[PDB]
């Protein structure tokens, strides 16, 4: 069974937030 | 489909994806895949890079979802200290604590599950 922490692992994590940032503008 | 679901207005999309930066036009490759937004902050993830399976794809798209981390108990409505045991159903990718789920478990399933919502359908 998946788990919130077994879901974290799954997709390997969260590009940067401020390149995410860069992006939108 | 739950009360609170379809009571609870939904966050502003953010159209990138928060995994890969990625868009609609464009995935991890370089194809188009729609987003999935979370309802509560509205980030968004493409379902390759979340790693979903075919059914949770097609099944969160009519549900008010929320992401990982936004992610709330569907019975008692909150977060948790056990928050990393929550599980999330294989069907609809709901989130439960094992104690919320009706019947209650006590030792983390094996395999697939699927939450009490989905069984009788
Ligand atoms: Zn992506
Ligand atoms: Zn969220
Ligand atoms: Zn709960
Ligand atoms: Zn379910």
């Amino acid at each position: 069974a998946r788990t919130k922490q077994t879901a974290r692992k799954s997709t390997g994590g969260k590009a940067p937030r401020k390149q995410l940032a860069t992006k939108a503008a | 489909s739950l009360p609170h679901e379809k009571d609870k207005p939904v966050a502003e999309p953010i159209p990138i994806c928060s995994f890969c930066l990625g868009t609609k036009e464009q995935n991890r490759e370089k194809k188009p895949e729609e987003l999935i937004s979370c309802a509560d902050c509205g980030n968004s993830g493409h379902p390759s890079c979340l790693k979903f399976s075919p059914e949770l794809t097609v099944r969160v798209k009519a549900l008010r979802w929320q992401c990982i981390e936004c992610k709330t108990c569907s019975s008692c409505r909150d977060q948790g200290k056990n928050a990393d045991n929550m599980l999330f159903c294989d069907s609809c990718d709901r989130g439960f604590h094992m104690e919320c789920c009706d019947p209650p478990l006590t030792r983390m399933p094996k395999g697939m599950w699927i939450c009490q919502i989905c069984r009788p359908r």
